[PDB]
């Protein structure tokens, strides 16, 4: 599907769902 | 019970629930607050999405926690 | 044991611990070296957020492993 695999936020490393954009923990986004 | 809902475009909708509501039941609460179908609501907690037929229990979402929600 | 802490501006506290310590202790002990409330404090490892009931080795937490601290105050 499109969304593709959930992400290891860069700043905290919590494992995000693909569709969000920024961390649900530390709300930096995602790409930068 | 109260419960976060941030949207995508970084919007806080706060909800009346109760841990017992199906996540059916928070979309149909969302749906009357903000006015989106519940058909086109995916909620996200703790970076899962949320299924339509368990309870915010079942997920062990409490006071105050926060979802997020991404349309379709 | 050491276990490093890695905060969101990228420094690096250094805890002395146990296996049996718990999230809530470890929490304790980031207060003691950085004057942040238990209450502000989120742990995260291996992509998860860590529960304050358990324990360091219930989530297999050995020496020498760095936790991420993201600061977000706790639900009332
Ligand atoms: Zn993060």
């Amino acid at each position: 599907d499109d969304e593709g695999a959930q992400w290891n936020c860069t700043a905290c490393t919590f494992l995000n769902h693909p569709a969000l954009i920024r961390c649900e923990q530390c709300e930096m986004p995602r790409h930068f | 019970m109260q419960i976060f809902v941030k949207t995508l475009t970084g919007k806080t909708i706060t909800l009346e629930v109760e841990p017992s509501d199906t996540i059916e039941n928070v979309k149909a609460k969302i749906q009357d607050k903000e006015g989106i179908p519940p058909d086109q609501q995916r909620l996200i907690f703790a970076g899962k999405q949320l299924e339509d037929g368990r309870t915010l229990s079942d997920y062990n979402i409490q006071k105050e926690s926060t979802l997020h929600l991404v349309l379709r």
